[PDB]
RNA sequence: GGGAGACUUGAGUGCAGAAGAGGAGAGUGGAAUUCCAUGUGUAGCGGUGAAAUGCGUAGAUAUAUGGAGGAACACCAGUGGCGAAGGCGGCUCUCUGGUCUGUAACUGACGCUGAGGCUCGAAAGCGUGGGGAGCAAACAGGAUUAGAUACCCUGGUAGUCCACGCCGUAAACGAUGAGUGCUAAGUGUUGGAGGGUUUCCGCCCUUCAGUGCUGCAGCAAACGCAUUAAGCACUCCGCCUGGGGA
């Protein structure tokens, strides 16, 4: 939903207008990855939507690599914030 | 001429069954857009306006 | 993705003398900005002229062809790529069509011809052949 | 779910069982509670009438409301427990009146679920109507031949019948079995299909299991004497050995059909199978 | 919220008070399970393209309702559309 | 190459739009076949190159009205669309993936490829449980023939359908790995964007991303490819080293 990508975004932008950076799209990925987890347990059969969660779950960890590889304080601070491993 | 652009009408109501008249043929048959001038957007609308009035009873399946 | 930017250029140029096009422009660099200096000043292409934009700048190449429409520039090579990187010792310098060509090599006085470059009595990675 | 057994012993292997996930408590109301006594397939003269059966595990009769005819007031589903007596699961249900009943657990009852009785309840799972109101192509269960008498038809796990059309005061009903046949318009029946569908694909795994369920071994009879069987007596195995295969009070056990020819439901009997 | 566009053909036969009746118990069934319907008109007594459970002629009457797409409304609306006797058939179609 | 910085073109996010047989779930609609039932009705129907088997006086074929049930979705329909591929075509609703076009607000190289791994993967096939109209391996009968374990005809089981789980193979083909940049044009068509007219429609120009055909340079053994390269270049992966044996 866009109203909740603005609240997320809104929640963890770096700065005002920060729309894009390693935080906002990796927050806004994992809620994403979230429902579309819940989606595919409901519809096992959905393979071609399963692409697209393995897709997301791809980028997310490229982003978070990333971020990792720039600040690892940030990227410490944004894998707790998310509950992320 | 595509009809559905001359007249200007981007919604089409799969109960206007005056419209859909014009773009089926005698035996219910759904005409080719090569044949009534329209596009393939407009033909699309028209396919599946003339299918749903079908299933409702407003168009014939057969003659 | 563009991995070669250098090998680019040659291509680019390549192409277009083939064809025997007037002009071409390529994305600007240090490197490339040497290269087309050292064409424009060994003959093999008519002029170079820079312009500045918020990206990286622009390199326009102005090619030679001689009487007849004669292509100048036989062809270009690639010699030192990002896949394998050609280095060779001052003794090694290689002569181009026995200097009939060219071979521009960076060294640690810059970029310069292999006439240069042995004159100097230094090597350098080979970054490409000309003729 | 059917959980399959490591096979630790060979009587063990091969084995299957149900999780009883869907069973929510082992606890059977006392109030519904009645005793039972093993006849072990004796009549009152005490003969064994029907042989193969006696032993096993004693077992208290669950009284279940087959009837479903307490239409005033809903009721609310307690739990789903597991009756010994039936191969479908029953539900503890208390009417909002303070009366505590058992009925068959349907396909897909939960707890909580607000089951109603009447010509005027919903078309739900659980719910209970006379035929009349219970609308061509449904699903349903516990059925009653007798207006008042209670369901009969369609109680054992995983069974269905399909309402098909109604001709005169008449439904006309496909039963689990596939033989399509009138049921007086009168009668009630539940909403859905007969819980614990699973059953039938239990693989019991050993004779012990068997015993349990109170089945005594089944002796064949080419193996009897012939005064015992008309299969028995012969040197060595035999086959039939006679026109047609036989029980042992000689009627024939393959294609012999035993209804009777002059049955008065032959009359609403449409379409036989089996 | 999402628009619907619910199109159902009464059989003609049917008594004025029972068409009353019946778009009243439809328009509530529809309020009740969390749709707001913006509106609910008969819209023609016609003749059918083809006959329709022994019927050639019905009364197509429309409703426009919005809902939450989550909302069980439309499916409530359809289950009890198919098992009435009233409703030859329906159709729910999603409008801008 | 390493470290400390800066930048926005690549990449992604944001904002505004477009199309679509993309996928899954649950329903639903008509044609038609078959069968069942009942009328009318009388001698064939069916089928082949010709025949016969077969069905039919126990009344067939046909025809009319109904009922049941399964499977596939006529017209639309188009080198049209979509998907990584396999593949996806009635209609409806729920969930859901991707793609593309604008804008330039955002991050600031975050990218490409990718052994080993993991996932999907036509048809057939296997297991459990359902379903089963038509078709149809096997099989049966009738023809043909020297023979006919076939082609042809009459029937017909598995299978073909569904749910779950295996199988992981196809001329799984564009017989052409992916990414990126450059190199004449001409002309269709799909989805956009902008402008110049046009009362709107529409017409003209430009441009983006697909899909086709024709055709320069170049390449090729030739056939032919040719901005959707098999041309000019760079990165990574897979793969080849005479035929058979295999
Ligand atoms: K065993
Ligand atoms: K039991
Ligand atoms: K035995
Ligand atoms: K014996
Ligand atoms: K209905
Ligand atoms: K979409
Ligand atoms: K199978
Ligand atoms: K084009
Ligand atoms: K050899
Ligand atoms: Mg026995
Ligand atoms: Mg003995
Ligand atoms: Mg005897
Ligand atoms: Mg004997
Ligand atoms: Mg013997
Ligand atoms: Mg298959
Ligand atoms: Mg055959
Ligand atoms: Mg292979
Ligand atoms: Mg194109």
């Amino acid at each position: 939903s866009q109203e909740r990508k603005n609240e997320i975004i809104k929640e963890y932008a770096r700065h005002e207008g920060d729309t894009g950076s390693p935080e906002v799209q990796i927050a806004v990925l994992t809620e994403d990855i979230n429902q579309l987890n819940e989606h595919a347990r409901t519809h096992k059969k959905d393979h071609h939507s399963y692409r697209g969660l393995m897709k997301k779950i791809g980028h997310r960890r490229n982003l978070l690599a990333y971020l990792r590889k720039t600040d690892i304080q940030r990227y410490r601070e944004l894998i707790q914030r998310l509950g992320l491993r | 001429v595509d009809y559905i652009a001359a007249n200007h009408i981007e919604y089409i109501d799969y109960k206007d069954t005056e419209l859909l008249k014009r773009f089926i043929s005698e035996r219910g048959k759904i005409l080719p857009r090569r044949v009534t001038g329209t596009g393939a957007k407009n033909q699309r609308k028209l396919t599946i306006a003339i299918k749903r009035a079908r299933i409702m009873g407003l168009l014939p399946f057969v003659s | 993705v563009m991995t070669d930017p250098i090998a680019d250029f040659l291509t680019r140029i390549r192409n277009a003398n083939m064809v025997k096009h007037e002009t071409l422009e390529v994305p600007a660099s240090k490197i490339k900005r040497d290269i087309a200096e050292i064409l424009k000043r060994e003959g093999f292409i008519r002029d170079v002229e820079y312009i500045e934009d918020d990206k990286q700048g622009v390199i326009r190449v102005f090619l030679k062809y001689g009487k007849n429409e004669e292509r100048v520039i036989t062809n270009l090579k690639r010699i030192s790529k990002p896949g394998l990187r050609a280095y060779v010792k001052a003794d090694e310098v290689p002569k181009v069509l026995n200097g009939l060509g060219i071979a521009i090599i960076s060294t640690s006085e810059g970029v310069i011809t292999d006439k240069e470059a042995r004159a100097k009595n230094i090597g350098g990675e080979v970054i490409a052949y000309v003729w | 779910a059917i959980k399959k057994y490591k096979p630790t012993t060979n009587g063990r292997r091969n084995m299957t069982s149900s999780d009883f996930a869907e069973i929510t408590t082992s606890t059977p109301e006392k109030s519904l509670l009645q005793p039972l006594k093993n006849n072990a397939g004796r009549n009152n003269n005490g003969r064994i009438t029907v042989r193969h059966q006696g032993g096993g595990h004693k077992r208290q009769y669950r009284v279940i409301d087959f009837k479903r005819n307490k239409d005033n007031v809903a009721a609310v589903v307690k739990t789903i427990e597991y009756d010994p007596n039936r191969s479908a699961n029953i539900a503890l249900v208390h009417y909002e009146d303070g009366v505590k009943a058992y009925i068959l657990a349907p396909k897909g009852l939960e707890v909580g679920m607000r089951l109603v009785s009447g010509p005027e309840a919903d078309i739900k799972v659980g719910n209970a109507l006379p035929l009349e109101n219970i609308p061509v192509g449904t699903v349903i269960h516990n059925i009653e031949m007798k207006p008042g008498k209670g369901g009969q038809l369609i109680r054992s796990a995983g069974t269905s019948a399909q309402v098909l059309g109604k001709e005169g005061k008449y439904v006309l009903i496909r039963l689990n079995s596939g033989e399509v046949r009138m049921i007086l318009a009168t009668c009630r029946a539940t909403i859905g299909s007969v819980g614990n569908e699973q059953h039938e694909l239990i693989n019991i795994g050993k004779a012990g299991r068997s015993r349990w369920m109170r089945k005594r071994p089944t002796v064949r009879g080419s193996v009897m004497n012939p005064n015992d069987h008309p299969h028995g007596g012969g040197e060595g195995k035999t086959p039939i050995g006679r026109k047609a295969p036989v029980s042992p009070w000689g009627q024939p056990a393959i294609g012999y059909k035993t209804r009777n020819k002059k049955a008065k439901s032959d009359k609403l009997i449409v379409r036989r199978r089996t | 919220d999402t628009k619907y566009e619910i199109m159902y053909i009464i059989r003609p036969n049917i008594d004025e008070e029972a068409k009353t009746a019946l778009v009243e118990r439809f328009d509530t069934i529809l309020k009740d399970n969390g749709a707001e319907v913006i509106e609910s008109k008969d819209w023609e007594k016609r003749r059918l393209a083809y006959e329709m459970n022994g019927f050639r002629e019905g009364i197509y009457h429309i409703v426009n309702v919005t809902s939450p797409s989550t909302a069980g409304a439309i499916n409530e609306f359809d289950r009890l559309a198919k098992i009435n006797d009233d409703i030859i058939r329906h159709m729910i179609v999603k409008v801008e």
